[PDB]
RNA sequence: AGCAGAGUGGCGCAGCGGAAGCGUGCUGGGCCCAUAACCCAGAGGUCGAUGGAUCGAAACCAUCCUCUGCUACCA
């Protein structure tokens, strides 16, 4: 925002930076593909599979996820098309895992 | 110094500024359509709208057309206004300062040599030669620069009155340089639709006939531009003598290649 | 000069700038370059010289060898001999005609001054391909048979599909001359074999027999760009006509008249038609000057014409007769005709479409080729043998010879029949 | 080839007889709690060659070349 009020009355922040999962099993990286509204949102996972990505509480209003960029999604146990988003990253943390040799090397930011 | 024929403005009169300084009241101005003489412009007679930027509109280095609105004679304040301009009195202004510009700049190369270490000098010059070549010609919309003009083509106007050293060459040199190459439009229009196979020789004798009463050795401009278009630049005066080589040389080209067979265009 | 005329025709996509600069080394060429959306669609025109080094391979200048460079994937080297001068043997002339069916009219045109042709065909497509055909029915109707089929585009068609191709259209012409006439193969991405063509070109096409002493009569087929350069104008010293002599030693400051005329002022009728009188400047073939125009070649009459009548191509299929030549110039003309059981120059993979075509109806527009001219005219009568035709600008009629009868099937004409005037 | 335009000083268009002209963009500042709108601030520099007048020439005027626009042919 461009400074405004009102923001202060909770828990300024920020990221004291930090630190890093993965993956895990069923819990993978992905793409933002759209950014539709109402709530949810698109996103291609990294493996091939495509999916639709949904938000997770907290997250909500207290992380905006611009288009385009990785992020990290649980698959649901049982569903396929739909899936569940988790933890995002950075930028830089995710040209950091790229450069480690993690995540496959085909998206460009 | 001067660059008009009176040293101070009228009323209502149209003229040009430099702008040296931004007021608050509207603008202090010096003139370059006159003396270097102080002409103040005020703020509510610059426009009948809105004003948002200000630096969009007037600021300094700009040559702007104005109108006087009143002088006092005796203690030299020239009050002035934008208010009344129309593009059309721009386009009058602008001629005359640039004509002003050429004309002082010719009678600069007489100051060069002459005593000039007082500014004076080129006063004295502007009085005594420039009145007598445009008071004669003011009434009919003429400048200095067509009494100048008028000499460099026929000269007799500036031995008519006192005729200048070195300046003649100069004079002459800077007219004819700036004021020329020097020109015909003249192009002869001329259609033909032969049937004929001696029509070939039949132009040559038609072409060389485009002026009536010349020597056979005249040199002219033939241009081939399209096989039935025959454009000929006639001889180049000024296109107001070449009038009648125009004309009458069209009918002597479509009336020679008729008699050789078939009809053509007229 | 010229010696005999070798026509060059051949259906869409075969490559007509590869094989022509092989056989004459001068380009075909014409209006809008540009290049060719394709193969040329224009009357192209060459001339060229064929000598020999006691070989039946043909020499360039540089006759010790020559190296190609129709492409760089490989080199394509040939050995004409070595050097010490060459004989020369004659003066050869081509007539590159259009290779698009659309174009029919003014193939046919180009087609009836040649004295031989080279049915260029093209592997690609279909194996009794329409316009081969089309050409070779037309050819022995004009009075020719001097043919040699050439297979130009086989670089990559493999020897199956060629070999049916050439087998199908030798087989689909079974009343048609075609048994006595050789099929080369060649190459044209690589110019091979085309050393052997040189051999069959002054074997099954010597000079046919021709006629010098008989009146002059010049057909031309293609304007003049004259002029328009410098210096000095306007119009021209005058117009030069592409023609070819069928008949006829054409001496130079010879008068000319060209014979289907040009109509009077307000006429109320079909008639009164007026030759053009013009005499000639100059007689120019290939690129050495001459005194003489021999018949039998393709020469370039520069005559005392002025720039408009050919300030494009006006001067198509246009009868030239030296001088008040007797020819009779037509308004309305008594054909003989009889027609063609198919409709020649289409049919395509699947039966659609090329059968029977009904009977000519009158006051129906038809292009008959007459000669070398193409005119359209209507039928005012129609009888099976016998056919009135009223044509809209005259034909002079050389001799009653032979026409060529088309009928306007969808877009453009395409050839039902043919016959003799009467 | 006839006619027309141009031969950057960020972009695009190229303005006139006073050395970036116009429109736009980028970058920065100002206003505002903030954004938009609005207001200001920029930037190594014969602007294809050969010449003349000139205090000076993309621009005042010529002689040449090249690229394109419209028209259009020599080849």
């Amino acid at each position: 925002k461009g400074g405004k009020n009102r923001r202060r009355g909770k828990n300024e922040n920020e990221s004291e930076k930090r630190e890093l999962v993965f993956k895990e099993d069923g819990q993978e990286y992905a793409q933002v593909i759209k950014m539709l509204g109402n709530g949810r949102l698109e996103a291609m996972c990294f493996d091939g599979v495509k999916r639709l990505c949904h938000i997770r509480g907290k997250l909500r209003k207290k992380v905006w996820i611009n288009t385009s960029d990785i992020i990290l999604v649980g698959l649901r146990d049982y569903q396929d098309n739909k899936a569940d988003v988790i933890l995002k990253y950075n930028a830089d943390e995710a040209r950091s895992l790229k450069a480690y040799g993690e995540l496959p090397e085909h998206a460009k930011i | 110094c001067r660059f008009y024929q009176h040293k101070f403005p009228e009323v209502e009169d149209v003229v040009m500024v430099n702008v040296r300084s931004i007021a608050e009241m509207g603008a202090y101005v010096s003139l370059l359509e006159y003396n270097n003489i102080e002409g103040m412009i005020l703020l509510s007679e610059l426009s009948r709208r809105r004003i948002r930027s200000i630096n969009k509109l007037i600021r300094i280095g700009r040559n702007e057309c104005v109108v006087v609105i009143r002088v006092d004679k005796e203690k030299g304040y020239i009050d002035l206004s934008k208010r009344r301009v129309s593009p059309e009195e721009a386009i009058k202004c602008e001629d005359k300062f640039t004509k002003s510009k050429t004309v002082y700049s010719i009678l600069r190369h007489v100051a060069e040599v002459l005593e000039y270490t007082k500014d004076e000098q080129l006063e004295s010059l502007f009085q005594r030669t420039a009145w007598v070549f445009d008071d004669k010609y003011k009434r009919p919309g003429y400048g200095a620069y067509d009494a100048f003009k008028h000499a460099v083509s026929d000269p007799s106007i500036l031995d008519s009155l006192d005729l200048n050293e070195d300046e003649r060459e100069v004079l002459i040199n800077n007219i004819n340089r700036r004021l020329t190459p020097q020109a015909v439009k003249i192009r002869a229009d001329i259609e033909v639709a032969c049937y004929g196979y001696e029509g070939i020789d039949a132009v040559k004798e038609a072409l060389r006939a485009g002026l009536n009463c010349s020597t056979e050795t005249m040199p002219i401009k033939i241009n081939l531009i399209a096989p039935p278009r025959y454009v000929m630049t006639t001889t180049t005066l000024e296109r107001t003598e070449g009038l009648s080589v125009l004309n009458q040389a069209m009918a002597v080209i479509k009336e020679k290649i008729e008699e050789k067979r078939g009809v053509f265009n007229v | 000069q010229a010696t005999i005329n070798i026509g060059t025709i051949g259906h869409v996509a075969h490559g007509k700038s590869t094989v022509v600069k092989a056989i004459s080394g001068v380009h075909t060429v014409r209006f809008k370059n540009e290049l060719e959306r394709n193969i040329t669609i224009k009357l192209g025109y060459a001339n060229a010289k064929i000598y020999k080094l006691d070989d039946p391979s043909c020499p360039r200048p540089e006759c010790y060898r020559s190296c190609g460079s129709s492409t760089p994937d490989e080199f394509p080297t040939d050995i004409p001999g070595t050097k010490g001068n060459f004989k020369l043997v004659r003066h050869v002339s081509f007539v590159d005609c259009p290779g698009h069916d659309i174009l029919m009219a003014t193939m046919l045109n180009g087609a009836a001054v040649m004295d031989a042709a080279l049915l260029l065909i093209a592997g690609n497509e279909s194996c009794p391909q329409p316009q081969t055909s089309e050409h070779l029915a037309a050819i022995e109707i004009m009075k020719l048979k001097h043919i040699l089929i050439l297979q130009n585009k086989i670089d990559l068609v493999k020897e199956s599909q060629a070999k049916e191709q050439y087998e199908q259209i030798l087989a689909f012409v079974q009343g048609t001359v075609a048994e006595g006439a050789p099929i080369i193969p060649i190459s044209a991405q690589l110019k091979y074999n085309i050393e052997v063509v040189c051999e069959y070109i002054v074997k099954k096409i010597p000079v046919p027999p021709r006629d010098f002493t008989s009146e002059p009569r010049l057909i031309v087929i293609r304007s003049f760009d004259v002029n328009k350069p410098g210096c000095e104008v306007d119009d021209l010293k005058g117009g030069v006509a592409g023609g070819s002599i069928l008949k006829g030693v054409l001496k130079v400051g010879q008068e000319i008249e060209v014979r289907p005329g040009i109509v009077s002022k307000d006429s109320e009728g079909k008639l009164m038609c007026k030759p053009i009188f013009s005499k000639i400047v100059s007689l120019f073939a290939e690129h050495n000057d001459l005194q003489y125009a021999a018949p039998g070649g393709l020469i370039g009459v520069g005559t005392k014409i002025d720039p408009t009548l050919c300030r494009a191509d006006r001067m198509v299929g246009q009868v030239l007769g030296a001088v008040g030549a007797l020819p009779e110039i037509f308004t309305e003309l008594e054909i003989s005709y009889f027609l063609l059981r198919r409709l020649l120059g289409v049919r395509t993979e699947g039966d659609k479409k090329a059968a029977k075509v009904q009977k000519l109806s009158k006051n129906e527009v038809l292009m008959v080729n007459i000669g070398s001219l193409s005119t359209g005219g209507r039928v005012s009568a129609v009888k099976a043998d016998l056919g009135k035709i009223v044509l809209t600008n005259p034909v002079c009629t050389e001799v009653g010879e032979k026409i060529a009868l088309s009928r306007r099937v969808e877009k453009h004409w395409r050839l039902i029949g043919w016959g003799q005037i009467r």
